């Protein structure tokens, strides 16, 4: 049946929960504030969408729309001091379509090559500088893909780094 | 510092082991201890002047 | 001063309030992880 996803999973003597809540079709106003207390949020952005467009707008660009999202659930009343984990997703089509089309479509004011590094330099800064708390909250960023376990490996590290900042917030010391 | 550091879990115990009150309680217990022999000399033997 | 019922209500009650704090123990331990993005946003995957 629909409804919140629970998932769970033991790495390095850590027992993380995650609740995906995708299948959620209502106002997001009014059961978001149940998720105050978590550790982070982890956040999936998909490179590869911004040649592709939302057929429901048909001039809506998914990226501008996950841009939005991230940018709603960044800046919320409740997550004043949780941190976000972004994922940018399908780093390969990413490779393969800006050797075909440049970034320029989906931001038109790119001005820049059509290699790799530089879109995706420029497309993780777009969405960190979404980011208007730059005091209370950390935003860290991946690339994800690898076909590999590092990104359990990466969320575990920033988990950690989240605990120990919280730590040293509640004792005054940063 | 080092507490703070060594904690990698959701802290509820040792989070009562880094209060500012706790650590100036520790602060007490040595000086006291420092305190307490000093008054111990001073009211046994205490010093003097001499010519 | 007090009914055998009611100590049995109360001895319930501790354990109950007992079973409670064990569960709060346990549940202090695990880290809660919010998963945001679209279907079509790598979700699927980064959960695989």
């Amino acid at each position: 049946t629909t409804g919140i996803v629970e998932t769970h999973f033991t790495f390095k003597d850590l027992y993380f929960k995650m609740f995906d809540v995708g299948a959620q079709r209502s106002e997001r106003k009014k059961w978001i504030h149940c998720f105050e207390g978590v550790t982070a949020i982890i956040f999936c952005v998909a490179l590869s969408d911004y040649d592709l467009v939302l057929a429901e707008d048909e001039e809506m660009n998914r990226m501008h729309a996950s841009m939005k999202l991230f940018d709603s659930i960044c800046n919320n009343k409740w997550f004043t001091e949780t941190s976000i984990i972004l994922f940018l997703n399908k780093k390969d089509l990413f490779e393969e379509k800006i050797k075909r089309s440049p970034l320029t479509i989906c931001y038109p004011e790119y001005t820049g090559s059509n290699t790799y590094e530089e879109a995706a330099a420029y497309i993780q800064c777009q969405f960190e500088d979404l980011n208007r708390r730059k005091d209370t909250k950390e935003i860290y960023t991946h690339f994800t893909c690898s076909t590999d376990t590092k990104n359990v490996q990466f969320v575990f590290d920033a988990v950690t780094d989240v605990i120990i900042k919280n730590n040293l917030k509640e004792c005054g010391l940063y | 510092v080092l507490l703070v550091f060594e904690a990698k879990i959701p802290t509820s115990f040792h989070r009562k082991w880094w209060g500012l009150n706790l650590q100036f309680l520790l602060v007490f217990l040595c000086t006291f201890m420092q305190i307490v022999i000093c008054v111990i000399w001073l009211y046994t033997a205490p010093p003097s002047s001499y010519r | 001063t007090l009914s055998a019922e009611d100590k049995a209500a109360v001895e319930r009650s501790k354990m109950i309030d007992r079973n409670l704090r064990e569960d709060g123990e346990k549940a202090a331990k695990e880290v809660k992880l919010l998963l945001l993005g679209a279907g079509e946003s790598g979700k699927n995957t980064i959960v695989k």
